């Protein structure tokens, strides 16, 4: 199948027509997405198969063909871009200054951008084009607005 | 049966649309990976 680096839509034919359930990143031969997009199922890429390699429900992340490769982190000061890939629509870059999720185990960057559930797994990048996390696991705040964590894995 | 389809390159766009605010929120993360607001 297609192994070229880049952003990909994750599709299913199980429901009506062809439905986009999420998005992921191909980097260094490994496919990276959020756990809630695939639930750990195998994926097809053309005539090839991608098998899960690592995953964790609590982090809400999963990697295919190899270990998690993304290790860039938000610097805590600069604006970033969500490379949003919405269902049936072209990939588009959106610049924003992240907010913060403060937790008992430390602080996490967060992006206050509202896209359909099928955009889950879209990458958040720094000014060097490095993926600092994936968009799509977050919360609904007081005014009904959506805020996603910048979710990043660990490179072993 | 899930499949993937290329959507583009991962690159920073100069002069992209700039939007969104920067809220500071107290949150909790449960064992199922769900975030919730702490009040
Ligand atoms: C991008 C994913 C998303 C967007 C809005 C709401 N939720 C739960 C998830």
């Amino acid at each position: 199948g297609e192994t070229t680096d880049g952003v990909y839509r994750v599709m299913t034919r199980r429901l009506l027509g062809s439905t986009q359930v999420g998005v992921g990143v191909m980097q260094e031969g490994v496919f990276h997405t959020m756990w809630h997009v695939t639930k750990g199922a195998a994926l097809r890429s053309g005539e090839g198969r991608l098998d899960p390699y690592w995953g964790d429900v609590k982090q809400d992340l999963v990697s295919y063909c190899g270990p998690w490769k993304l290790d860039a982190a938000w610097d805590g000061l600069s604006e970033v871009q969500l490379l949003a890939v919405p269902p049936g629509e072209r990939a588009k870059n959106i610049q924003t200054l992240p907010g913060i999720f403060k937790t008992k185990d430390g602080d996490i960057g967060a992006v206050a951008l509202d896209y359909p559930a099928g955009t889950s797994g879209s990458p958040i990048l720094d000014k060097c084009g490095r993926v600092i996390g994936l968009y799509g696991n977050g919360v609904v705040i007081k005014n009904g607005s959506y805020v996603s964590a910048i979710t990043q894995g660990k490179r072993e | 049966d899930m499949y993937i389809e290329r959507a583009g390159d991962i690159t920073w766009e100069k002069d992209a649309e700039v939007t969104g605010n920067s809220p500071r929120l107290d949150v909790a993360l449960d064992e199922s990976g769900d975030f919730s607001l702490v009040e």
